[PDB]
């Protein structure tokens, strides 16, 4: 039972790498659905600059 | 008297030793049975907490 733990930890760590990696996409789709639910008009000019 | 008590004696003690042996047969018999049981159990356990 002891061993598997450390590996699982590494897995979550990669989830952190890909997590920060995902931060990008979250900024992207972030502004995206921002315009969608804006549902009034979309000015992408304003830069939220979300991470 | 001699004939009777003699036969009874011999058959008696012979029967005795036989019995003792039998007890031994059952002894390490079922006992060994116990040991093997111990082993198998061990396997199952390692499996279980591994699964954990």
């Amino acid at each position: 039972q002891a061993e598997i733990e450390a590996e699982r930890k590494r897995a979550r760590e990669e989830l952190r790498k890909q997590v920060a990696i995902l931060a990008v996409a979250g900024a992207e789709k972030i502004i995206e659905r921002s315009v969608d639910e804006a549902a009034n008009s979309d000015i992408v000019d304003k830069l939220v600059a979300e991470l | 008297l001699d004939l009777a008590k003699a036969s009874a004696t011999d058959q008696l003690k012979k029967a005795k030793a036989e019995a003792q042996v039998i007890i031994e047969q059952a002894n390490k018999r079922r006992s060994q049975i116990l040991d093997e049981a111990k082993a198998e159990a061990e396997q199952e356990r390692t499996k279980i907490v591994a699964q954990a």
